[PDB]
């Protein structure tokens, strides 16, 4: 009590446990992946199927907050949700206080900062939630930046957000994604997320995957059907 | 917010007001104010504590106050209190006077104060004005008036009170030694050095401890006077020659 | 606990007490089956009443000619946010004159309903919302938890005892697209049915439906025009 | 932004604002200064203890002024200081704005006064954590006043905040005469920033500033440390 | 204190509204009955002294000359609401040239009820929930209606339904006397019988008030000699 | 808007079977003076809807760029919907009516093409904010040179091919370069149909002056 | 005043009057018609001297600090889009017409009008002031595309310099500025250098 | 100056019977000396007992239109039931107040069927002053139509004249009349005309060519 | 446009022609010049129709509010101060309305006028509209406190016809309405032609 009852007070040594409680709640969600190639950036992210019953697609954490930005979430997906409308508004003024798409950089920066601005207040809390933003540009590439629940933003060739976030990087560790291609690496991407998913954790599951890049003209976009079940075919084969 | 509020503008359960009676102990160790009536005129008698020789003391009163033309007042408590909630009183004295181009009443000052501090014990979240007020004035209706008022929003008209420490012992030898209707200035001068003496014995009655304040009505026009120090030592003078001829003619 | 007292807390596990309550109240609500076929969707609710002799309370709300919802919880919360979403639909047909699409309207609750998770002092709409609607890309039923999220749902069933229902639409969820109109009702019908226990009837006076469908405008129907609907029906299970 | 609208400052049992007694306590921990008057000016001086000499003394500066005939220094929290001085500055800015002629000393210690009742009964506010020494010249006098945490004022002839405050004021009554002059003054004020440095002063390490007729002015380390020498 | 009042339960509901409810049946008890030729109100008037004028003590007030309402609980807040529905009645007949309808406006007093907070809305607003059940007894196009009112906003339409002190057992028995096709002299006999019977002291012409609506007389309120005359046959 | 300070003139418009042509010249006048010669006064909204504009420029520029951003937002969404030229039309004139309702309206005059389900759309709006389709549209001076020319040759041919209406098109725009003042000898022409927009960039009228040598 | 801009592959040249009058007595004889709003964008101002000059120091704070934001230097075209958008917001009151040309690393060398009312629009040459209507002819007539840095500095120096010696508002001397990868070089053509022409002296 | 009306043209015209109401409009758009086009119908069904007809400035009747389409929309679902004639009457009444100041240049005629199955036309103004009347002709040609509509539907000044209650045929075939005669003096009206019929069989619409001028 | 209202002993009689004129056309022949307020209170409409009538309805709800609030009748003075002060607040805004509003309450018969200009003014005769200046003549030199009920009915209808036969903008047919201490009584709608061929015969 009293170092974590609210974000606007310190721990005894200066710590923000509402914060911590956020990036738990952010963990304890189903995992989220983006990795950034020389010609595109890709997520995959894991869908928890609470009953057969849903449409595919229903609840996606993947979000298109520019023209050209992605937005892969995990967390309170609510809270997701409120954060896309937020990029996207963002992404809106300044296309019209400068008539061009927002870079990358500046987006997360901006949306970074947003985010720990509802992080100093007690009449606020910190964001549940954790989101990765890709994009591309015919003068910058592809640009991949990770933002934290606490308002941090960094450039990460490759990502993972959730329960199995660590297994992912370690095991596409071997994979040098700073300089792959695309469309192999959405089937590398399937592949890695088939096995980092615990089938015995969560029996039923589903997979949401998109790309922006080069190959999509600058503008973010879903992964082609028929690219979805070759990659689903090749985790499957790498599944053993 | 719910646990860190201080939530000083509530209530209590058994119906008294915590922070109310807070301010008017600490009153009550606060200095020593005194007023009285005169049939020509009316007297403040004020206790200053902190009496260090590094004053300057070149102010013309501490805790005495002009509120407007015809009035002034006497503070207890908190002095920076007392300064905010003295600068409101000329502001809206004047502001009576611009308004009705007549010197404000004093009972019409004394009921805006008590409104206002009234209200902010009602609400605003903030620890009540712990400063009580002595004021006393000219008035076409009334003349002479003076009245008491508590930082809980209630106020009275008295013919003589005392507010700080052995204010019992005060309102008592006023209640004795006050001759209504027939006390003059010297007398009421005299009754005013006796209390001072008294319901503060600690420290004795001293020139530079106290201020002593008049204000009379000469040709329609209320004045106000501070009396010096040389004032104050003939007061002290003319006390201890009472005391010693009573005590020898006893 | 401290915890569960404000909104703005966090649990050490990772959750909002308040948002739990809210979810708890939606399950505590009545019991509402809402599903879909290929071109209509229909929504089953069972009014509660107070006593025998009150008049089962309408859990069905007439929110836009094509669109409709049904409650679970907080009646006053469910109106306000059922006002809410009907100004915006006569704002898009005001302004574009075309009937709001379901998807964005769900959004926009979802949306709407965020804020009160971030606001200090500020409780979430403790009521779930089954949203039964027909645009340009067919029928669409969203189920919109007081926990300000929403589910894209062929069939749902919200309130209490709502297991048997579940596990009814689960069995048959690959034949709720296909049947038509009447079977499709039937199939919700019998759904609310398994919902309650054995020796409750499914009573024509305390079953209400809402049904919108590809030329039918969301119309409610109640007790003496859910009769038909009510015949031939199987006794519980 | 919320702001709090309950006063964290609050009447205890006794009346006595505990809050500000820690804000007093909390001066008293900071560094000490003195002030002093004479028959013709003010004299205030403090000492600026920083870390090794890393830091960069001459750089940051403690005796502050508002006018050309008026200047003060603190015994606290320097953060605290930062505001009510550029908050002074802007009344006396106001004051002159208006009334075209310089503050009166005494109506720019009423107003900080007046700034700091409103921040200890206002809400979601701490009361400052600073003890002002103002020192100002106007109609040809010269006027030192103390100002409290509690937001009261005193017209004092002589004053030290800080550690050893009690001690200070004690010593400055042994050493203080009525009609001293301007260097009389410096001579008491040095002495007792020496009697109670705990760490033998330097020039850099002692700051003075000087309020007359002429004006207000802080003086430089080279007539500082003439004075020193002077003084022994 | 420690808790606001946006606080539910654990069980996931407002115990504040709760405590209203409770507040509810500390009301005075109320009854309402609505029948094909009308509807009745009826109210013990618990009086404390004999020197308190019965006049002041109504829980029974007209919202136009068509709906009659009953109050239960804080009837201090409730005149609050009463003069909102009638503010809102009386707009709704401005903008449309028709008397309002008996539902539209229980739904309004609906969405007046149970919106409170600390920090939510504008400052002049309520802090808490209403604490007074209501009758609604009226008659409009749909013939005479009857709603109750739940302080929770749950605003329900019910052909009888006595609420206060002695709702539950007392509503019971007036089910059980109570039948579909009852005239209004029968529904006011077993209406006054009912708060007899579940009176805690002896009432008369002082005791209790009474009102009815009908299809085609406007809200009248018994007077006492025709209190007396249809309660000396009870 | 108080005053149009930079103006295009009239903008033509017609629709054949399974989809619409719009056409408007690429001058930006400066009341009597063409400082801009080859601006575009066609915004494409999407694959299926798309705008000609008259009047002041800048305002047409502003109601651009923010039909632009909304339809970005619709495109996100990702609902698999889309804003059909009915809509688009009803935006536009709720915009327009907003715009005069505070008095500081919009000196442009917009005529709104599309194709969606089988349907060819041409809307009209303007400053004032009135709004109706017809077969054939025209602004400014155009609705009093080509208008009647494109009611006439409507009434006769109820459906008229795409290479007819491209055809009336281009002599409208001859019409109105001969006599008209704001026109200019080379414009910019769109279709609208199921393949989506297409904007034949800058084109030129023939032009005839062989009465010049009949003045005797 | 009279305000000329014109592309060169790979840069742009500008120039501009130095007369501003308030009425038919100049206000300042030498006064400064071209703004660099960063060190490769510059925009030539005329219209409402006030106008110019506030809406000039807004963009200049604007485009500075989002430019310290991206961390990078911005590009002609957003600052264009920004002086559009300031321009159309306060088109009632701020009624001014400004040139803005400048080079950037992914476009080159490109220039862009607002004038009064708040539109933007590319040009290869731009004309602004109140002695801008008496050159569209010698423009027209002169101007051919694929031109080098010094031709188009001694054409839009002869531009400028019909421009004064024919307009009333417009005289003094003349401020060219050539800015490219190379950056920004300003010189004043005054007296004998300004190109003078001949006179039909009979 | 910008000027924030403008004169569109069109006529309306609305006869109430015992057991029906007919509202008929042109579909004429006019702006100065241009006509925009040839369909246009000012006469617009809210529900199956009442049509609205609305001319004048035709920004301000489309917005007006859809301000009563959404009005009736929120009344139908806080009361649960359509509106009557009178109920709109009232409603479009205190709408054109609330904008007092800031005048909506339209005239509004209200047609339609009341409970007891009667016809109920209501004229209307700029601001909005209402009432009930059998027969109303509003807009351009108001001035040319209302003294023949005395005449015939009143049987106003007439001698051994018997009143006859109105048929719907006979209705129908004198409004197709008076716009006939209409068409001609009046520029701002013809070449087309939708009639309205508003009956408790439905609401019955009859397209009728006029002068094509 | 024409109004006239009067008190005498056995109540209060107004009368009102029925013609609108929008400029020199008339809109309509059977405009309802006489407001009814309540089954006891009574407005006119003068001037700008529109304005008056939802002045007049306003007023109306006002008073429904303030008899369901004080279980009373409003007071003729009351209604009249409340309505002169809603139309005050809105001065110089081109509102143009001006009625007189009569009824009977706990002062018997009581005639009060506001106008859009504020002025509220009692008062025994009065009348406003266009042809309200000749109304004038006819009810001053035909008024008597003490006139019986027909006398005073037709000495409104004489007025009136009078009116609109003198002036232009006033026409159709007269309104008539007594009002007494239950309320108000629709007297007669009787047509000019007809008041003029049984004046003349």
């Amino acid at each position: 009590t009293g170092y974590d009852l609210s974000a606007s007070t310190f721990s005894p040594d200066g710590r923000v446990f509402q914060v911590e409680y956020a990036m738990k709640a952010v963990e304890n969600s189903s995992t989220a992946i983006g990795i950034r190639c020389k010609d595109g950036v890709v997520f995959g992210v894991e869908k928890l199927v609470l009953s057969k019953l849903y449409e595919e697609g229903s609840n996606k954490r993947l979000f298109n907050v520019d023209r050209h930005v992605g937005m892969a979430v995990a967390g309170l997906l609510a809270d997701a949700r409120s954060l896309a409308d937020i990029a996207r508004e963002e992404a809106s003024n300044f296309r019209s206080n400068f008539g061009y798409n927002i870079p990358l950089k500046h987006l997360a920066d901006r949306v970074a900062m947003y985010v720990h601005a509802y992080t100093l207040y007690s009449a606020v809390r910190p964001f549940g939630c954790s989101f990765m933003l890709g994009s591309y540009s015919v003068n910058d590439g592809a640009q991949l930046y990770m933002i934290d629940p606490s308002g941090v933003s960094y450039g990460y060739w490759g990502c993972a957000i959730g329960k199995a976030r660590q297994a992912a990087k370690t095991e596409i560790e071997k994979l040098q994604m700073k300089e792959m291609t695309c469309r192999d690496i959405v089937k590398e991407v399937a592949k890695i997320i088939y096995i980092v998913h615990d089938e015995v954790k969560d029996k039923a599951f589903e997979l949401e995957l998109s790309w922006v890049g080069e190959l999509t003209n600058g503008r973010h976009e879903i992964v082609p059907k028929d690219i979805r079940e070759e990659a689903e075919k090749y985790a499957k084969e790498s599944l053993k | 917010s719910r646990r860190y509020d201080s939530r000083t503008t509530i209530f209590s359960p058994e119906g008294r007001l915590y922070q109310v009676e807070y301010a008017m102990e600490a009153i009550g160790h606060a200095g020593t104010c005194l007023g009285i009536l005169a049939n020509d005129g009316v007297l403040l008698a004020a206790e200053r504590r902190n009496i260090h020789k590094l004053l300057d003391e070149v102010f013309f009163s501490e805790k005495i106050y002009k509120l407007n033309e015809d009035m002034a007042c006497s503070v207890a408590g908190i002095t920076s209190d007392a300064n905010v909630l003295t600068n409101e009183l000329r502001l809206i004295a004047q502001r009576y006077l611009l308004q009705y181009q007549e010197p404000i009443p004093c009972e019409q000052l004394v009921t805006a104060l008590c409104d206002i501090k009234q209200a902010y014990t009602q609400f605003g979240g903030k620890r009540p004005f712990g400063v009580s007020l002595l004021y006393i004035g000219w008035d076409k209706h009334y003349g002479f008036q003076l009245y008491q008022s508590d930082p809980s929003g209630n106020y009275g008209g008295w013919k003589a009170t005392c507010i700080g420490n052995n204010s019992a012992a005060a309102v008592s030898m006023l209640k004795q030694d006050y001759k209504e209707g027939e006390m003059t200035l010297k007398s009421a001068l005299a009754l005013a050095i006796k209390v001072l003496n008294k319901t503060m014995d600690v420290s004795k009655l001293s020139a530079e401890k106290v201020e002593i304040a008049t204000l009379t009505r000469e040709n329609g026009k209320t004045v106000i006077r501070v009396l010096k120090q040389k004032e104050v030592e003939q007061l002290i003078k003319k006390h201890e020659e009472e005391e010693a001829k009573a005590e020898r003619e006893k | 606990n401290q915890y569960d007292n404000d909104v703005t807390v966090w649990s050490p596990q990772g959750r909002i007490h308040q948002i739990e309550y809210a979810m708890e109240a939606v399950k505590q609500g009545s019991a509402t089956v809402g599903l879909k076929s290929k071109t209509h969707a229909v929504l089953v609710a069972l009014k509660r009443a107070q006593s025998e002799l009150a008049a089962h309370q309408k859990k069905i709300l007439h929110v836009d000619n094509h669109i409709g919802i049904s409650i679970a919880g907080l009646t006053a919360d469910a109106r306000l946010l059922c006002n809410f979403m009907r100004q915006e639909c006569l704002d898009s047909r005001f302004v574009f004159d075309r009937p709001l699409p379901v998807s964005r309207l769900v959004s926009l609750i979802g949306s709407k309903t965020q804020i009160p998770t971030q606001r200090y002092g500020r409780r979430p709409y403790g009521v779930g919302l089954l949203i039964a609607g027909y645009d340009d890309m067919g029928p669409h039923i969203f189920q919109t938890c007081p926990s300000a999220n929403y589910f894209d749902c062929r069939a749902m069933s919200i309130g209490a005892r709502s297991q048997s229902a579940r596990t009814y639409l689960e069995r048959h969820m690959s034949e709720f697209m296909e049947c038509n109109l009447n079977e499709l009702v039937k199939h919700g019908l019998r759904a609310l049915r398994e919902t309650l226990p054995a020796e409750q009837d499914l009573t024509t006076k305390n079953v209400s439906i809402g049904i919108v469908g590809k030329d039918l405008e969301f119309t409610i129907y109640d007790d003496d025009d859910v009769s038909p609907f009510l015949e031939g029906l199987e006794e519980r299970p | 932004e919320r702001g709090y609208s309950f006063s964290l400052t609050t009447f205890s049992p006794s009346g006595k604002l505990v809050q500000i007694e820690y804000a007093l306590a909390a001066v008293a921990g900071g560094a000490p200064s003195v002030g002093i008057k004479a028959a013709n000016g003010v004299v205030l001086a403090t000492e600026k203890k920083q870390k090794s000499i890393l830091y960069d003394e001459r750089s940051v500066h403690k005796v502050e002024p508002i006018t050309k005939h008026i200047g003060l220094v603190y015994s606290g929290m320097g953060p605290d200081y930062r505001v009510l001085v550029h908050r002074a500055r802007k009344l006396a800015q106001q004051y002159y704005l208006v009334y075209q002629e310089p503050i009166p000393t005494a109506q720019l210690v009423q107003r900080v006064a007046s700034v700091m009742q409103e921040y200890t009964q206002s809400g979601g506010v701490r009361p400052f954590g600073v003890s002002l020494l103002i020192c100002g010249w106007n109609e040809g006098r010269p006027y030192l006043f103390q100002s409290d945490p509690s937001g009261a004022y005193f017209a004092w002839k002589a004053t030290a905040m800080g550690k050893n405050y009690v001690n200070g004021k004690t010593f400055l009554e042994k050493r203080y005469n009525e009609d001293l002059e301007l260097e009389d003054a410096i001579h008491t004020a040095i002495l007792t920033l020496k009697e109670s440095f705990e760490g033998q002063m330097t020039e850099d390490n002692i700051e003075v500033g000087i309020c007359n007729e002429a004006g207000f002015r802080r003086l430089t380390p080279t007539e500082v440390k003439d004075y020193l020498a002077a003084i022994a | 204190y420690d808790r606001g009042v946006n606080t539910f339960s654990p069980e996931g509901r407002l115990f504040q509204v709760e405590y209203a409810i409770e507040a509810i049946k500390l009301g005075s008890t109320a009854i309402g009955i609505q029948t094909s030729e009308g509807v009745c109100l009826a109210v013990e008037k618990r009086i404390t002294s004999p020197l308190m004028e019965p006049s002041s003590i109504e829980k029974i007030v007209e919202i136009d000359a068509h709906i009659g309402c009953a109050m239960s609980g804080l009837i201090a807040d409730a005149k609050t609401l009463i003069d909102k529905a009638r503010v809102e009645t009386q707009n709704h007949w401005f903008t449309y040239n028709e008397t309002m309808t008996v539902e539209s406006v229980t739904q309004a007093v609906s969405n007046l009820a149970l919106q409170f907070g600390e920090e939510d809305a504008d400052p002049g607003a309520m802090s808490r929930p209403f604490g007074v059940a209501l009758l609604f007894g009226g008659v409009d196009e749909k013939g005479p209606q009857l709603f109750h009112m739940d302080p929770s906003g749950t605003f329900v339409q019910c052909d009888a339904r006595a609420i206060g002190s002695a709702s539950e057992g007392a509503q019971s028995s007036l089910q059980e006397v109570y039948h579909k096709s009852m005239t209004l002299k029968e529904a006011i006999k077993s209406s006054l019988i009912i708060l007899k019977q579940v009176m805690e002291e002896k009432l008369n012409a002082t005791n209790i008030e009474l009102a009815t609506v009908q299809p085609g007389q406007n809200f009248h309120m018994f007077t006492k000699e025709e209190l007396e005359e249809v309660i000396k046959d009870i | 808007t108080q005053n149009p300070m930079v103006t295009g003139t009239s903008v033509l418009g017609v629709k054949f079977e399974g989809g619409v042509v719009i056409a408007a010249d690429m001058l930006g006048s400066y009341g009597s003076l063409a400082r801009f010669r080859n601006i575009s006064r066609i915004m494409r909204v999407n694959n299926s809807t798309m705008l000609g504009a008259s009047g002041d420029y800048a305002d047409f520029q502003y109601l651009k760029q923010v039909l632009g951003q909304m339809v970005i937002d619709e495109e996100l969404l990702g609902d698999g919907h889309s804003y059909s030229p009915r809509a688009i039309h009803s935006w536009l004139t709720r915009a327009m009516y907003s715009r005069r309702s505070k008095m500081n309206p919009l000196w442009n005059t917009m005529v709104i093409g599309g194709y969606a389900d089988g349907e060819s759309f041409l809307g009209y709006v303007d400053m004032l904010g009135v709004a109706y389709e017809a077969p054939s549209l025209a602004t400014g001076y155009g609705a009093y040179l080509a208008q009647p020319l494109l009611r006439e040759v409507l009434e006769k041919q109820p459906v008229l091919s795409q290479t007819e209406a491209r055809d009336l098109v281009e002599r409208c725009m001859r019409v109105l370069y001969y006599r008209d003042a704001r026109s200019y000898n080379r414009f910019q022409i769109a279709t609208v149909t199921e393949k989506g927009v297409e904007i034949e960039g800058p084109l030129s009228t023939e032009t005839n002056w062989d009465i010049a040598h009949m003045i005797s | 005043t009279t305000i000329m801009a014109v592309q060169f592959d790979g840069g742009v040249v500008l120039g501009a009057d130095s007369r501003t009058t308030t009425g038919s007595y100049i206000a300042n004889r030498v006064t400064d018609k071209l703004t660099p709003i960063h060190d490769r964008i510059f925009c030539c101002r005329s219209g409402s001297a006030a106008d110019t000059q506030a809406v000039a120091d807004a963009v200049t704070y604007q485009l500075g600090f989002h430019s310290i934001e991206l961390n990078e230097p911005p590009l002609v075209h957003t600052a264009a889009s920004l002086f559009k958008e300031m321009c159309y917001r306060y088109r009632e009151d701020l009624m001014a017409g400004i040139i803005i040309a400048g080079w950037d690393p992914q476009e080159g060398g490109q220039v862009y009008s607002v004038p009064m009312g708040g539109m933007m629009v590319r040009q290869s040459f731009a004309i602004g002031g109140s002695g801008s209507s008496y050159i569209y002819g010698y423009v027209d007539a002169t101007y051919r595309e694929g031109m080098t840095k010094e031709e188009c500095l001694q054409f839009t120096a002869n531009a400028l310099a019909l421009a004064m010696e024919r307009d009333g508002s417009s005289g003094g001397v003349i401020r060219l500025a050539a800015i490219a990868e190379s950056g920004v070089e300003r010189q004043v053509l005054l007296g004998d250098q300004i190109p003078k022409f001949a006179v039909a002296t009979l | 100056r910008f000027s924030p009306y403008v004169f569109n043209g069109g006529t309306i015209l609305a006869i109430a019977g015992e057991d029906f109401a007919i509202v008929a409009s042109d579909t004429r758009l006019s702006e100065g000396f241009s006509i925009h086009t040839r369909d246009s119908p000012k006469c617009y069904k809210l529900t199956d007992k009442t049509v609205i007809g609305c001319s004048g400035f035709h920004g301000d009747c489309l917005t007006l239109t859809k301000i009563i389409e959404a009005r009736l929309k929120m009344y139908k679902h806080s009361n649960n039931k359509a509106m009557t004639t009178g109920a709109i009457a009232a409603m479009l009444s205190t709408i054109l107040y609330s904008r007092r100041f800031f005048p909506y240049y339209v005239y509004n005629i209200i047609g339609g069927l009341d409970e007891e199955g009667k016809g109920a036309v209501y004229s209307f103004d700029p601001v909005g002053s209402y009432q009930r009347d059998s027969f109303k002709a509003g807009g351009s040609a108001s001035a040319m139509l209302q003294p023949l509509l005395d005449n015939q539907v009143g049987f106003k000044n007439m001698q051994n004249v018997e009143h006859v209650p109105l048929s719907l045929d006979r209705a129908m075939r004198l409004v197709k009349d008076v716009f006939i005669s209409a068409a001609e003096r009046d520029v701002y009206t013809g070449d087309a005309l939708r009639i309205c019929i508003v009956t408790k069989e439905g609401i019955r619409e009859e397209t009728v060519s006029l002068r094509k001028d | 446009t024409t109004t006239l209202a009067f008190k005498f002993r056995h109540g209060v009689i107004v009368a009102a022609d029925s013609r609108a004129t929008a400029g020199a056309y008339i809109a309509s022949q059977t405009v309802k010049k006489v407001i009814e307020i309540n089954p006891y209170l009574l407005g006119t409409m003068a001037g700008g129709a529109a304005d008056c009538s939802f002045w007049e309805r306003l007023l109306a709800r006002q008073c429904r509010i303030y008899e369901l609030r004080n279980k009373e009748r409003i007071s003729v003075a009351a209604a009249s101060k409340l309505l002169a002060n809603m139309v005050y607040q809105y001065k110089g805004m081109g509102l143009s309305m001006g009625t007189m509003i009569c009824g009977w309450d706990k002062r018997g018969p009581g005639l009060y006028y506001v106008d859009s200009e504020g002025n509220r003014i009692s008062g025994a005769t009065f009348s406003v509209g266009s042809g309200s200046v000749y109304a004038y003549g006819v009810m001053d030199r035909g008024y008597s406190y003490d006139l019986e009920v027909e006398q005073a009915y037709d000495l409104a209808r004489r007025a009136i016809y009078q009116a609109t036969y003198r002036d232009a903008y006033s026409g159709g047919a007269v309104n008539l309405y007594h009002v007494r201490e239950d309320g108000w009584i629709r007297v007669s709608s009787d047509n000019v032609a007809d008041l003029h061929e049984k004046y003349s015969g």
